[PDB]
């Protein structure tokens, strides 16, 4: 049902790739603006060369000439230095998107928010214009209850701390239970660890640990 | 920073604009360059510390288990959500915001702050206020004691702060028993620890020189860019009105021409200087952001990522420009062959 | 300074030089001339 | 007033206003570190007058887009909503600008002066953001352009206690879409 | 020619003459100062 | 530059000395730019590192 959802969720809400849209509207933009300076004249009579030189001998043409030579060699060097800047932070997504191919899809990634929100169980890669779009299948606690819980459980005078998981009270009777899902079981000798005495743990409780 | 490249380049000189007009889209591309790190500089704020759109409310008591958080929590009965710790931060790092008339009656009080907007330099302000950013960082660590390492998985799960301790100790290898026989110990070494650094940094300056440099940097691109209106670049005059009041049009616009492009160079410098400077602190943002998702909201134990020794927990403080960390950390500290 | 400016203009100091010559030397009354006048009676600066 | 001047062969545009600076006894003019002129002696009155630029404060315009409407809010920054009218010169301005001098709808922000936009003192996301705090918006309050200051986020309150902890009883599965820039044109 | 814009008439006008473009999305636009134009002359020479 | 020095006077010489200033500058400052761009790549290798 998530898979399916990911079908509209860029089906019907546009600006999806966004992000995309954006490195092809920049390039064009920024070729668009380029063309459009050899229109300029930088302080020559003419932007058109033929003009130039059609009209003047060459001592005089020549000095038309070269203010158009440097504003449009400024023109293409400031084109080439925002490429390079471009180039870089799409050099630095796609050494992070290399990154989350290889931890989020070759592996299981425990990094917070690496992966997506949530636990992260696995991941699978779709190929974009430009890009790469990660999908990302976690897990994520739903529903929750309140329970009454001990740092340790006593029995006669030995401290006893669960291996796993956590001492929870449903009211009248103690249980183990992992901590990311509700699953109670039965505290005995085989779920718990006995460390010191009942004497030093602040908020123990006593209880019945079987074997 | 915003620049009116015109007001720049000729003031409020028609000759010159028109002059300027011959250059097509320098001044446009100039503009959109600059917009665009201003608009990134909200973006970086807003991963780093808008990563939680639950504001979890201030604990009354700043009290966990005998852990004291009053000096990273917002101050009890304060309308302002500064945490101790942060008032200092904010304090070290001095840094524009002139009004209207700021610059008008001026007698021999000439500063470059009203040069730089009578020659079209502008400083925007931030999207996030200081007060904002506090709040951020208040919900995150209110939501660290309670919650845990929850809150940025999926629903805040509330457990006793000794128990969430317990689940961090077990997390570098040391057994929970460990935790709970040495609480009370445990729990002064971390409230010791704390108050060592609201000395730390109040004691020792130079200790946000990383948040320094980043302002001294800005004030100097600017005050240079300024300054270079007073440079001649091959004309008569660095003055238009001088070109113009003494020259006729034809011979005003080869000793215009030569401003206009030597100052466009200025204002291109300056622009291409502080693009680079943008990516480095996104840089250091997108480092910021992933260390508040994994040392703040998880336990990392990816080696001197979260301070040095084994990672159990970190809280972020807010600063003017950046983020402050508080990494706390297990170290042996005695050992026997 | 452009001839058709002065009317516009405003001068802290003026000074006059006066002095007559021959009118195929006239010429050599402007910076950068080379010439018997130029030379060795009366000699402009190149930024005047 | 913003005017063309001519002080003893000195030419400029800007507005000239009475000056508090003392000028030295020969001292014909006034200039700053940008060589901007910004006092004159006047030659007749001998009267010190300061010259300021005819536009130096920023003034910013918040549209919702000339698709959806020709409504706009304007933002004078750094100006006290009394002394927009003098900052911006509205009377040598067209009838069109003077309505963006003054008005009921007038909120002053830490960002400036705001003409055009009612302020509400509800909290939504942030669509169009003037700054401190502030954003904008097309809302239907006829749609008008809207200023207010931006949510954090929704309020949660943590019951904490010494003995109490919350486990999930169930979960869900999500899959989430994280769209990453690989390449630029050649 | 298919359109035209007075670039002084109203802020719409000055925002689309700044960014050079008819149409203007949603936003915030910081704009060039194009309504104050110098209506008058003012000339000021000495008593001489 | 001696070519120049040697040959005109200053006015003439300072707008030829003028046009070798610009273009020299502009090689110095395409220099400076790209050093700037390799640093960052070879700090962000250093960082990796
Ligand atoms: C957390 O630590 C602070 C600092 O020690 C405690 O507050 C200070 O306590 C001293 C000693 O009583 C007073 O002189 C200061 O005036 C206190 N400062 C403030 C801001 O109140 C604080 O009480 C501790 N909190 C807990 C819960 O133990
Ligand atoms: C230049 O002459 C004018 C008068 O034509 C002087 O200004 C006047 O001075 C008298 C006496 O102080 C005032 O009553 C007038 O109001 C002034 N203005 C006019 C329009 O008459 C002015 O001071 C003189 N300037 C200098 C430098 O001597
Ligand atoms: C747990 O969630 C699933 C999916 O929504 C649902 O089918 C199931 O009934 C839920 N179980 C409980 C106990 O609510």
């Amino acid at each position: 049902s998530a898979i399916g959802k990911i079908q509209e969720s860029l089906t019907s809400t546009p600006s999806a790739l966004g992000k995309l849209q954006d490195v092809v509207n920049q390039n064009a933009q920024a070729l668009n603006t380029l063309v459009k300076q050899l229109s300029s004249n930088f302080g020559a009579i003419s932007s058109v060369l033929n003009d130039i030189i059609s009209r003047l001998d060459p001592p005089e043409a020549e000095v038309q000439i070269d203010r158009l030579i440097t504003g449009r060699l400024q023109s293409l060097q400031t084109y080439v230095t925002q490429q390079l800047i471009r180039a870089a932070e799409i050099r630095a997504s796609a050494n992070l998107a290399a990154t989350k191919m290889s931890e989020c899809v070759l592996g299981q990634s425990k990094r917070v928010d690496f992966c997506g929100k949530g636990y992260h169980l696995m991941s699978f890669p779709q190929a974009a214009p430009h890009g790469v779009v990660f999908l990302h299948v976690t897990y994520i606690p739903s529903q929750e209850r309140n329970f009454t819980t001990a740092p340790a459980i006593c029995h006669e005078g030995k401290a006893h701390f669960p291996r796993e998981g956590v001492f929870v009270s449903n009211g009248t009777h103690w249980f183990i239970t992992q901590r990311n899902f509700y699953e109670p079981q039965i505290i005995t000798t085989d779920n718990t660890f006995v460390s010191g005495t009942c004497d030093v743990v602040i908020g123990i409780v006593n209880n019945t640990v079987y074997d | 920073t915003s620049v009116d490249c015109t007001m720049y380049i000729c003031g409020d000189s028609v000759e010159c604009s028109t002059l300027l007009l011959q250059y097509g889209s320098f001044c446009t591309q100039l503009n959109r360059a600059l917009t665009g790190i201003a608009v990134e500089q909200d973006k970086n704020t807003q991963e780093v510390f808008a990563q939680v759109k639950q504001i979890y409310k201030t604990p009354d008591i700043k009290d966990f288990g005998g852990f004291n958080f009053s000096q990273i929590l917002p101050d009890p009965s304060k309308p302002s959500k500064r945490s101790p710790i942060e008032d200092l931060l904010f304090n070290k790092v001095t840094l524009f915001v002139k009004q209207y008339g700021d610059c008008l009656g001026d007698i021999q009080a000439r500063d470059l702050i009203c040069a730089q907007k009578f020659n079209g330099l502008t400083v925007l302000p931030p999207l996030l206020t200081d007060e904002m950013i506090a709040a951020y960082t208040a919900a995150l660590i209110s939501g660290t004691a309670t919650a845990g390492w929850t809150f940025g998985a999926g629903p805040a799960l509330q457990i006793p702060f000794p128990m969430q301790m317990a689940y961090r100790f077990n997390g570098i290898g040391v057994t929970q028993n460990v935790l709970y026989e040495n609480q009370k110990l445990i729990a002064n070494q971390f409230n010791s620890a704390i108050g060592k650094i609201q000395e730390s940094l109040t004691s020792t300056p130079s200790a946000l020189g990383k948040l320094q440099d980043v302002v001294n940097q800005n004030a100097q691109a600017l005050n240079t860019l300024v300054k270079q209106l007073s440079s001649n670049f091959g004309a008569i005059s660095s003055v238009l009105n001088d070109i113009i009041s003494r020259l006729d049009p034809p011979e005003a616009e080869v000793q215009i021409d030569r401003l206009i492009t030597g100052r466009l160079q200025s204002l291109q410098t300056y622009v291409t200087q502080q693009l680079i400077r943008a990516a480095e602190i996104r840089a250091s943002a997108n480092l910021a952001a992933t260390k508040m998702s994994e040392c703040v909201l998880g336990q990392s134990k990816r080696v001197d990522f979260c301070g040095k020794g084994y990672h159990l927990m970190s809280f972020p403080q807010a600063a003017p420009h950046g983020v402050v960390f508080l990494h706390v950390t297990y170290i042996p500290s005695q050992e026997r062959n | 300074v452009s001839s058709t400016k002065l009317n516009d203009l405003c001068f802290t100091n003026v000074y006059a030089d006066s002095f007559v010559v021959r009118g195929d030397e006239v010429r050599q009354i402007a910076p950068g001339q080379t010439g018997v006048i130029a030379d060795y009676n009366y000699k402009l600066p190149d930024d005047f | 007033k913003c005017v063309n001047f001519n002080f003893n062969g000195l030419t400029g545009t800007g507005v000239l206003t009475d000056s508090n600076k003392k000028f030295q006894s020969f001292q014909q003019f006034g200039r700053d570190v940008s060589d901007f002129t910004d006092s004159v002696k006047d030659p007749k009155t001998l009267e010190v007058l300061d010259i300021t630029p005819c536009s130096y404060g920023g003034v910013s315009v918040i549209t919702p887009g000339t698709n959806a409407s020709t409504q706009v809010a304007v933002l004078y920054q750094d100006v006290n909503c009394t002394d927009v009218p003098t900052a911006i010169h509205a009377e040598q301005l067209t009838p069109s600008w003077r309505v963006y001098s003054t008005g009921t709808n007038m909120f002053q922000t830490q960002a400036g002066c705001l003409i055009g936009a009612e302020h509400v003192n509800n909290s939504y996301d942030c669509d169009i953001p003037i700054g401190a705090g502030i954003c904008a918006t097309y809302h239907t309050p006829n749609k008008r352009i809207v200023a207010y200051v931006m949510s954090l986020g929704a309020e949660n309150s943590v019951a904490y206690s010494n003995n109490t902890i919350a486990i999930p009883t169930n979960f869900t599965i999500s899959v989430t879409t994280e769209v990453m820039p690989v390449s630029m044109t050649k | 020619i298919v359109d035209a814009i007075d670039c002084a008439l109203d802020p719409l006008s000055e925002t689309k003459c700044t960014l050079r473009s008819f149409i203007v999305e949603k936003g915030i636009y910081q704009t060039s100062n194009f309504r104050v134009q110098p209506q008058d002359t003012v000339v000021r020479f000495p008593n001489i």
